[PDB]
């Protein structure tokens, strides 16, 4: 149970020390019904090139670090076999199977709250009075690869409380338990199809509730590093590539 | 002990203001006899608060029009309140042509009657409303100037609410009209966290970032009461 | 026509009267249901999820709320010191406000059931201890040192691999059901204390911090019930919302 | 007499609502109904009755009204030349204003399903040629070239015994209803573009003319559903009606 | 996805305004207190633009009838609405014999109550109501001076409304009333092309001939949008 | 199917180049029900010495024409014994069966609609500014047999667009594929029986959608024949023979 | 009491309604109908004579 392996297309995870995978919602992902939906196309289902393992950027955990998030349609639109269905079709649909990892030593400590967060939307700071209506601009609300970091985590940028943000599919990071975490999530929109450059489904959050520490002459270098793989990945409308 | 009460039936079948619309005989706010209110439950804190947390939710709900002047008296006045749906023609003035409702659904009351209330259907083309849309309703380039879009879903504008004095004179009464909202057959998906900073504006969660106040109570010391 | 009388209670309009309103809309069909994930049926699923507890509700700074998320852990003297000291009451002005199932309570008069608390160290792997996480029923004031505070429930934790230790608060009370507890005469419904003492201490090897933390995370038991809705005593809107 | 208690709603008088109304004839028993060829049982029966597509909606002239009717087509320099463009959106100003289709979409907030449009070559028997009639899905600009617009939904039309073709606007959408289309933040509900290239091109004798002309024809497909009444747009009347 | 929505009784079973009378204290329309309307339904575009999508139509009606003053200030006062078929004496007066309705069916009401509704059945001696009679009423020469009464069908002509002042004096106020009819239990045959023009006649499709406009939108060329 | 024959009363029709037969809203014609009557007298049914096929006039189209119309019980009231019965008695009733023919060669181009409209009430213009309330002609509303042309064919001289005039029983004549259209007609009224002189249950229009074209050199003269048959024919209500 | 809505044509008086209406003597019990010749179901009876 402490160890996996997860394997998809043609891409394999390994870990020595996991702690179980969680389902989101209690539902794995699967197609579109025939009575779900409406677009009377016939979709594409590239299988195997789309659904695998993508190693999005790495990030650097600090003893200050706040914390990262991640929108998901959108981090891999510009990668691989995927990124092309995603520009070239109009429609799409997906699940998918997020795997954090970030090891240490049985020295260091500290726990990474990694979430998944339905319908993310970002808010401002307002202009600190809060009487400017300012919004966030299209690098922070579609960071893409290289993720974006958290200004105001305890309020997750969006005036709504971090300690409740377990009601959501989640998992933790703790050091000296565990090096990653797995957690599978199914399509979730109202609509069957969504395009997946205007639309972003949800949000992976990554933040340290329990702040990094080490002694001096341990390895200063913790990484966190982003393994995602789409499920039953689904698209339709096909026309010209566009990119946003 | 029953878990009956908890249930989103129980928790939402409860009227509560979503709107006010006011109709004074003499100002700059619907002077003319008549009124457009957007329809938008989003203008009253306590309403808003309930249903924000939950992402998504269907629901049929039954509409109440408590109508008044701004003394609170009852006069014998008669009014007309007409559903405008997208797209249909929205009123001018009092004597507007759109007042025919051939179509549109309207109530026609007097203010000695009894508070008109109507059954209104799930009527949104997505499967459920949602209280937080994470985009844009248009493609394109997304400029400074459109940002007021983001975070505005078409799937949640059911229309407008009009009201006027069914006449072609000026009404001898300044009135008021409260819209009070209960839902029904309630389907809810996926929580949120509360609302811990006090709105600001309609269209958006904004909070006043100078002013950002704990969720609740403080003390002196951690080992004190 | 048919001979009726009409009673008190005539034209009223009572806000949770379930009554039939005339539809809008005749023949009017709603767009199909689509099959969503994390479908809600009863609010008690949520109180049972668990969510941050912010037991060191000491910080106000404006760059210090995060802590407010963990309270700290550290090397002793040896004396049974005291950690950390917090209400069991969950629906009262304190730690559990920070939790969903503190926010949900507001929205309720009355509730009854046990209540649970999960703390998780998050110190090195190199780090260890035992501590003494107990709760005192009602009457017993704020236990002065461990010898007192271990008279009550309890459990005593051992860091290891497994994390976590779960404290239950199990429902002890005289009535059924608890209503809000307040300062004053409602204090009468005030549900004990809680408080983390060093059994023995926390030790570590040179090498590794001195400071650890602890994050406590608190729900419900399955046996939890609330009733009689009400208002959050809190309003979050100062002047009209634009 | 029976205890009862008027609510909201009352003396409202709702056009849609579908109560009774005391009858004014008594025992009144109207004409009896002969059979009468053509009845209508549902007006989808008329959505998908083909009826002329104005695609060459550019005359305005008053004596070159009925030219909208067709377009032309004739020979060319072989570089795969575009003929015409238009929107596919049926409830849109534009061509699909002249079809019954787009009349009684007029009279429906949205619809769904797939469309068809058929072209009729009314040229001569010697004359020969073939046609690219491409369909662009949501999201593709208005094709450069025809090495684009191939790339989308299309049809290869070969002028022969057989006069006319039909191109399938099927039913690719992201919603299951769509709102009808206009400029502006509602274009999220356009349905695509429509376009005619030659494949080849207008091959014709001496003797033959040089300029035929197509007419399209334009309705619904039988998974073509409509709903939410509205008014049309548009009230033939300025002034009283006398 | 249903089809419901597009049965016949769906799109016209709405209400719509189809007549108007007016009863002013003074002026040359209708002064004394009382007003015979014509019952014809196409002296309104919305509703005549609908049922003229069909050649033939056979149903039942509901009407409402509406009352108050010109502002829409709601008035005591008794009224009286008589249907009178035709060969029935029409009042020429508020006085008139004709009001002892002793076999025509009459409504009694006070401006102050709801509006009146009634059910009225199909009382063609056709088997259904024609928008369109390509043909004469009578036989003869068909001379410029008559050519009023081609395209004028008797199947159609229903008879007359009358309204009036419940008394033998003038009223103390002036009266409009709007008449709304709702469909019910509908036949239709054979469709037609949609009304392209601007009415400007009841008894006929007559339109200006100088400003015949496109049947909608233009552009400037037919390459561009 | 390209090729037919209609036989009915001593005429027969032939055809090489057809394109099927079409049945006016699915009915053929009948005689009146004994429930469906109200006249009381009996009927006469003269059968074959009606019911034939009668040829009106012939047009020519031009490279410029804008269209005809004949309206039907009328065309034949002055013909055969059809006419006769029409004039004797008062009450008609009957179902047609129209037959257009157009025949050209191929290289000759261009397409006729040919449909049937019910009711075909004329318009006027209305002196152009539409202030002025005038009427069509008895020579306009009912042409005979010459027919009459269209002024304004766009609107069917009637303010209707002529565009949808498919959802009414109709055929084409294109050049290139057929030389004739054919249309079985039932008996439509509101009444059982009626007035041939008086009303004209539906209105025959020929109407070129696509112009005639040819080069010069190849047959100008490009006729349009109309031969039409009565079909199921029933008259009551005997007197002397009127004219209108 | 029991919620109810009046719609148009209330109290209006329309000469060939037929409806009830409230009985002036209670339990009054009508002369015996004796047997009387020529009796009519209907005018048209009338109409061939």
């Amino acid at each position: 149970d402490r160890v996996a392996q997860l394997t998809i297309g043609n891409s394999t995870i390994t870990t020595q020390e996991a702690a179980n995978i969680i389902v989101g919602y209690g539902e794995w992902p699967s197609y579109c019904s025939d009575d779900d939906a409406t677009a009377v196309d016939k979709p594409t289902r590239p299988d195997v090139s789309v659904n695998r393992f993508y190693t999005l950027d790495t990030k650097l955990w600090e003893k200050s670090s706040k914390g990262w998030y991640w929108k998901f349609p959108d981090v891999l639109t510009e990668t691989g076999v995927f990124g092309q269905n995603a520009q070239f079709h109009y429609l799409y649909r997906s699940g998918f199977c997020i795997h954090v990892q970030c090891n240490a030593s049985k020295f260091h400590q500290g726990a990474l709250l990694v979430a998944i967060l339905p319908e993310y939307v970002i808010g401002t700071v307002a202009g600190g009075t809060g009487t400017e209506d300012s919004h966030p601009p299209y690098k922070q609300t579609q960071p893409g690869a290289d993720g974006f970091e958290l200004q105001h985590p305890y309020v997750l940028d969006a005036g709504i409380p971090i300690s409740q943000l377990t009601v959501c599919p989640h998992q933790w990071i703790n050091l000296r338990t565990n090096n990653c975490a797995t957690i599978i999530v199914p399509y979730m929109n109202t609509l069957p199809f969504d395009s997946a450059l205007n639309h972003c489904n949800f949000g992976l959050l990554v933040v340290p509730i329990s702040p990094l520490d080490f002694d001096q002459g341990a390895t200063p270098v913790i990484p966190i590093t982003i393994t995602l793989a789409p499920m039953c990945s689904e698209f339709a409308g096909l026309r010209q590539a566009v990119t946003q | 002990h029953s878990t009956a009460e908890t249930t989103l039936d129980s928790f939402f079948s409860r009227a509560g203001l979503v709107g006010e619309i006011d109709l004074p005989l003499e100002g700059t706010t619907n002077p003319n006899g008549y009124a457009n209110w957007d329809i938008d439950i989003t203008g009253y804190a306590q309403m808003r608060r309930k249903v924000e947390l939950f992402t998504y939710m269907r629901f049929d709900a039954e509409f109440t029009f408590v109508a008044c002047t701004p003394t609170g008296q009852v006069v014998p006045q008669l009014l007309q309140y007409m559903f405008v749906p997208p797209g249909a023609p929205k009123p001018e003035s009092r004597e507007s042509l759109a007042w025919q409702t051939a179509t549109n659904p309207s109530v026609f009351v007097k203010l000695t009657d009894p508070p008109a209330q109507v059954s209104v259907p799930f009527m949104s083309p997505a499967s459920a409303y949602q209280w937080f849309y994470d985009g844009y309703p248009t493609f394109g380039e997304h400029k400074q100037e459109k940002d007021l879009e983001y975070g505005a879903c078409p799937n949640n504008m059911m229309g407008t609410f009009s009201v006027r004095n069914v006449g072609s004179s000026k009404s001898k009464y300044p009135l008021v009209v409260r819209i009070y909202m209960r839902m029904k057959h309630v389907r809810a998906w996926i929580p949120r966290p509360m609302r811990n900073q006090n709105y600001l504006f309609k269209a958006n969660p904004n909070y006043a970032g100078n002013s950002i106040k704990p969720t609740g109570t403080s003390r002196t010391a951690i080992t004190t009461l | 026509g048919f001979p009726t009388e009409p009673k008190p209670g005539t034209n009223q309009f009572l806000t949770t009267d379930d009554g039939v309103s005339a539809p809008i809309l005749p023949n009017f069909h709603p767009t199909p249901c689509i099959h969503i994930p994390g479908e809600v049926r009863n609010l008690l699923e949520l109180c049972q999820v668990e969510t941050i507890l912010e037991v060191n509700n000491v910080p106000t700074n404006a760059t210090s709320l995060m802590e407010r998320l963990r309270f700290p852990v550290s090397a002793q003297a040896g004396k049974g010191e005291l950690c950390a000291v917090f209400r069991a009451d969950p629906g009262r002005d304190g730690p559990w406000q920070s939790t969903m199932l503190g926010q949900l309570c507001g929205y309720y008069t009355q509730w009854s059931g046990s209540l649970e608390v999960t703390f998780m160290f998050t110190g090195s792997f190199m780090a260890t201890g035992k501590m003494l996480i107990a709760y005192t029923p009602p009457g017993g004031p704020l236990p002065k040192d461990r010898a007192t505070a271990m008279l009550g429930t309890h459990v005593i934790w051992d860091f290891g691999l497994q994390s976590s230790v779960t404290l239950v608060i199990p429902w002890i009370s005289n009535t059924h059901y608890r209503a809000h507890a307040r300062d004053g005469v409602f204090d009468y419904y005030t549900t004990g204390l809680v408080s983390i003492w060093y059994q023995t201490n926390y030790v570590v090897p040179i090498g590794a911090p001195n400071t650890a933390y602890i994050i406590a995370l608190a729900a419900a038991q399955k046996n939890f019930t609330m009733k009689l809705c009400k208002d959050t005593s809190h309003i979050l809107q100062t002047a009209s919302i634009q």
